């Protein structure tokens, strides 16, 4: 069981973890410390209704929200791309397949990292300075009230797997090396890498999660839920076009949504 | 998104 081949998989897990720490300053451990109220450095303010929203103040509306959250996500996309450079074999793939892998993968990784910011009560905002409640978000007028609730539904179940940053480093690498993306030119060298990452993930979860039989399968099922969240955005855009009701939104709420995804 | 592909292509440089 401990042999040259398993040692190589442990080495790959550590290489990915080290690169993950270098690439992503916003770790899961950091997010959870704030959520469970462990960090006494300027604790986050809770925004749970319109009155607290106003006390928290420190070209359709929805389209502007999406333009703004995509702009605020540029740094995350850059961090993800830097991380992908550290995955052995990735930079040797055809450049167009590297771009294709990242253009679909970044959205799923952003949602994975957004889950770290979420619990059943709400989500961290304003660089950890604020906490926006789930039920306040859900209470807002259509179509805005429906934006975030399926991501909370995903995050609560995802967080119950109790993955740590060591796990997440390999899981995110597996997401990037998805051989089933549309428009990929050479699928086999991608699959070759992903199969090695999958072996490394399998071993990592056995060593790190004695409590969870079928955790490997359950985590692979989550990749299915991530893709569905992304494709639900197309439907959300259609709901916005169709919407024949007032879609005005408080500017502070617009600002909060631009911090989400 | 062509803009997103642009950001990725430059970060890959
Ligand atoms: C940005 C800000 C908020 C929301 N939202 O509440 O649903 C969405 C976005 C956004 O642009 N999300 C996105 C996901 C996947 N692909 C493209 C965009």
């Amino acid at each position: 069981q401990l042999n040259p081949e398993s040692a190589d998989l442990r080495a790959l897990a550590k290489h990915l973890y080290d690169s993950y720490i270098k690439s992503f300053p916003l770790t899961k451990a950091k997010a959870r410390a704030i959520l469970t109220g462990k960090t006494t450095d300027k604790s986050p303010f809770v925004i749970y209704d319109m009155n607290s929203l106003m006390m928290g103040e420190d070209k359709e509306v929805a389209i502007r929200i999406f333009q703004g959250c995509q702009f605020r996500s540029v740094e995350a996309v850059q961090e993800i791309t830097e991380y992908a450079k550290s995955i052995p074999g990735f930079v040797n793939l055809d450049l167009n397949d590297q771009v294709t892998l990242l253009k679909y993968g970044v959205h799923e990784i952003i949602y994975t990292m957004l889950a770290s910011l979420m619990n059943k009560d709400g989500v961290l905002i304003s660089e950890g300075q604020g906490f926006m409640t789930r039920e306040f978000l859900k209470s807002l007028r259509k179509p805005f009230g429906d934006f975030m609730e399926p991501k909370f539904e995903f995050a609560v179940k995802f967080n119950a797997l109790e993955l740590d940053d060591s796990d997440l480093a390999i899981f995110i690498a597996v997401i990037i090396l998805s051989g089933d993306r549309p428009g990929l030119l050479n699928v086999k060298p991608i699959e070759d890498i992903q199969d090695n990452l999958l072996q490394a993930l399998e071993l990592q979860l056995k060593l790190n999660h004695p409590e969870s039989s079928q955790l490997f399968a359950k985590l692979l099922q989550k990749m299915t839920d991530l893709r569905q969240i992304v494709t639900e955005h197309v439907q959300l855009l259609q709901v916005i076009k169709k919407t024949e009701t007032d879609m005005s939104l408080h500017p502070l709420l617009q600002e909060i949504y631009k911090d989400l995804y | 998104n062509l803009g997103l592909e642009d950001i990725i292509r430059k970060a890959l440089m």
